[PDB]
């Protein structure tokens, strides 16, 4: 309801590391979202195709007070790669 | 006339095509030092043509190491015919302890061997890879994790 | 799983294409179907952790190819070809691509999180390679993204 | 941009060019004749680059790239497609100077700069950078040409208006400072030493005084000896010096476009040629 300029979107990258490592996505394998697997998938097609998203003001030492896989575990939104396969499961197209 | 095509090999040599002439190195047949540099070529795209022609063919490859004058101190083929050992435990299955073979030893020879270049070391990890149940991996399979595979030992 | 002379029992080891014709028009079994242990793994069919390899990568590829139903027999693997280290990763998203057209989710589903495997060592060797990197061969299909 | 060029040197082949400008990149245009070809242009850099140099060719062609904000981007092509392998930013200061080794010589960089510093780009076993930090010039070293065989050596150009010649020892494990030279009394732009195919060296080290000082060892045991291109005061000032492979011919141009063409004759006198 805000696909404006007007908010800007550079917040949803210290705001949902650990929302989407929880159970709100998945964490598990099959879990279904209603209305919200199809409205993630295009958040996360910004974080591979070039960039991740920009806040390092607040993400490159808050990261490490969160204990996000990328910074802390090492491994970067390959473990949210691993949170969409393991809904390839029956649980997404 | 010789001279000619020892310049020739240097002169149509480009980034794109370096292994059409680093071959005419190889093959060129009148020089040495073309033994591990092959290897920097052909480490980073192991992609051939993946028959037991090619195969064959590349053991006729690792026969003009041997063809090429023997320095002092230099020239060897002790861990040279680790990618020629390669070859023949990729047509043949067996389980191997190093009952048959000097390839995992190989393998952790070509980690402290790979001169010139980080991804002539993760070729290493990539051939370490294409050999599963015939090795049980004392070396390592190739930020990207999610599937390396940690199970392959029976 | 067939073990190591229990595989007289099965002595017809194509008769496993077989089984297979009649049973899947359900998903069942797909779950075990990843390279993961003994947990994931052992409430439906095979492990993939410990299993001899025809079962593996001759047994569930020529059963693939045929359109015996699942949609997920078409699309969700990913480590169902791994019994090779970090291998139909790679390509089993490519298999999508052989089967069934160059189309929207087909494409840039497949595309950006093989592009974080074949350059993020980022200088183009060549990794599983049979078809190797994402920029040596696939840079056609990196701009696929976009249609 | 292209229009306020400051550097277009070839490799050896004198198939590959590179040619950088006021433009922050380097644009690659290689040589097809006067028409030249894109390949990539290379954005890494902030504000105006300086010089460029692709490697003498047994150890790859491999494009250093030195520029205003502190870095030398080592560019290669590796499977049809760059990637920056090593960054050699050891400098805050305007990076002035990167010429290869000669392959009569091994793998050795030569990176100067206005900071203080020359910097010999040690090339380890992956290709990694490691220099060994050396003085020229305290004021700043503005210049770093390469001297191959007419053990290693090389030339720098003051910014202190010295033109100091450094011989590298292996008792010492750096280049010992062999001779110190000065008929400038203005800033120096570029020391060019002569690939002459033999016995003689001369060295165009061109000044901002408006003058351009020829050195001259008539052969190279023959000690440095000042003549001048011409024993005025020119109306301009003098730019880039380059000299043959074969034949040692002078070739500048200058700032009301002067070409030189004068090579030093039988009566030693720089003398009008083809």
């Amino acid at each position: 309801l805000i696909e404006f300029p007007y908010l800007p979107k550079h917040y949803l990258v210290l705001l949902v590391a650990k929302f989407l490592y929880p159970i709100f996505l998945l964490d598990d394998k099959k879990l279904m979202d209603e209305d919200s697997v199809a409205t993630v998938i295009e958040v996360i097609e910004t974080k591979w195709d070039d960039a991740d998203e920009k806040s390092s003001n607040l993400y490159e030492t808050i990261i490490e007070a969160d204990k996000s896989l990328p910074s802390s575990m090492a491994t970067l939104l390959k473990n949210l790669r691993k949170k969409l396969n393991f809904k390839l499961c029956q649980a997404f197209m | 006339s010789q001279l000619i095509f020892n310049a020739q090999a240097l002169k149509d040599r480009y980034e794109g095509n370096y292994l059409s002439e680093v071959q005419n190195l190889l093959l060129g047949s009148s020089y040495d030092l073309a033994e591990m540099a092959i290897v920097t070529s052909l480490g980073p795209r192991l992609l051939l043509s993946n028959n037991p022609v090619q195969n064959n063919e590349l053991k006729t490859l690792r026969e003009i190491l041997n063809e090429f004058p023997d320095s002092e101190r230099d020239k060897w083929s002790v861990s040279i015919n680790v990618f020629e050992v390669y070859l023949k435990l990729v047509l043949d299955n067996v389980e191997t302890q190093e009952t048959i073979d000097s390839l995992i030893s190989g393998m952790k020879i070509f980690y402290d061997q790979y001169k010139h270049c980080r991804e002539v070391a993760a070729c290493c990890n990539v051939m370490s890879q294409e050999i599963v149940s015939k090795i049980l991996e004392k070396n390592n399979p190739s930020l990207p994790l999610g599937q390396p595979e940690k199970a392959y030992l029976r | 799983r067939l073990g190591h002379e229990c595989l007289s029992d099965t002595v017809r080891t194509n008769f496993l294409q077989l089984l297979l014709q009649e049973d899947i028009y359900s998903r069942d079994f797909f779950s075990t179907l990843l390279r993961l242990c003994n947990a994931h793994s052992d409430n439906g069919e095979l492990y993939l952790r410990t299993v001899d390899i025809k079962i593996v990568d001759s047994i569930l590829s020529q059963n693939l190819r045929s359109g015996d139903w699942e949609c997920f027999k078409k699309l969700y693997c990913f480590r169902m070809l791994n019994k090779s280290e970090r291998a139909a990763a790679e390509v089993l998203y490519q298999y999508i691509l052989m089967q069934a057209d160059l189309d929207v989710i087909r494409k840039r589903k497949c595309y950006l999180m093989v592009i974080n495997v074949l350059s993020s060592f980022d200088s183009a060797y060549d990794q599983w390679i049979l078809n190797g990197s994402k920029v040596v061969t696939l840079t056609d299909l990196r701009d696929e993204l976009r249609g | 941009h292209n229009e306020l060029i400051h550097d277009a040197v070839l490799d050896y082949y004198g198939k590959r060019l590179a040619t950088c400008s006021s433009d922050k990149t380097i644009k690659i245009f290689e040589v097809e004749g006067e028409t030249h070809k894109l390949i990539d242009t290379l954005t890494g850099h902030e504000g105006p680059v300086w010089r460029v140099d692709w490697a003498h060719p047994k150890f790859g062609t491999i494009l250093a790239s030195c520029s205003y904000d502190g870095k030398v981007l080592i560019w290669k092509e590796e499977n049809g497609r760059w990637s920056q392998i090593a960054v050699h930013a050891v400098h805050s200061a305007s990076v002035n100077s990167v010429q290869w080794a000669p392959h009569e010589y091994g793998p050795l960089l030569l990176v100067a700069s206005s900071d203080g510093k020359v910097s010999v780009v040690e090339f380890k076993e992956n290709g990694t950078t490691s220099p060994i930090i050396i003085d020229a010039h305290a004021i700043g070293v503005n210049s770093a040409s390469w001297a191959p065989a007419t053990s290693r050596k090389f030339v720098t150009g003051g910014a202190d208006n010295l033109v100091k010649i450094w011989k590298y020892n292996s008792d010492a494990q750096t280049y010992v400072l062999e001779s110190t030279l000065e008929g400038h009394s203005d800033w120096v732009r570029d020391v060019a030493w002569s690939p002459t195919v033999l016995l003689r060296s001369y060295l165009a080290s061109v000044s901002q005084d408006r003058t351009c000082i020829i050195w001259t060892q008539d052969n190279e045991q023959g000690p440095w000896k000042k003549t001048l291109l011409k024993e005025e005061k020119f109306p301009d000032v003098l730019w880039r010096a380059s000299w043959s492979l074969s034949g040692n011919v002078l070739a500048l141009s200058g700032g009301d476009n002067k070409v030189t063409l004068w090579k030093e004759n039988l009566e030693g006198k720089w003398e009008p040629a083809g």
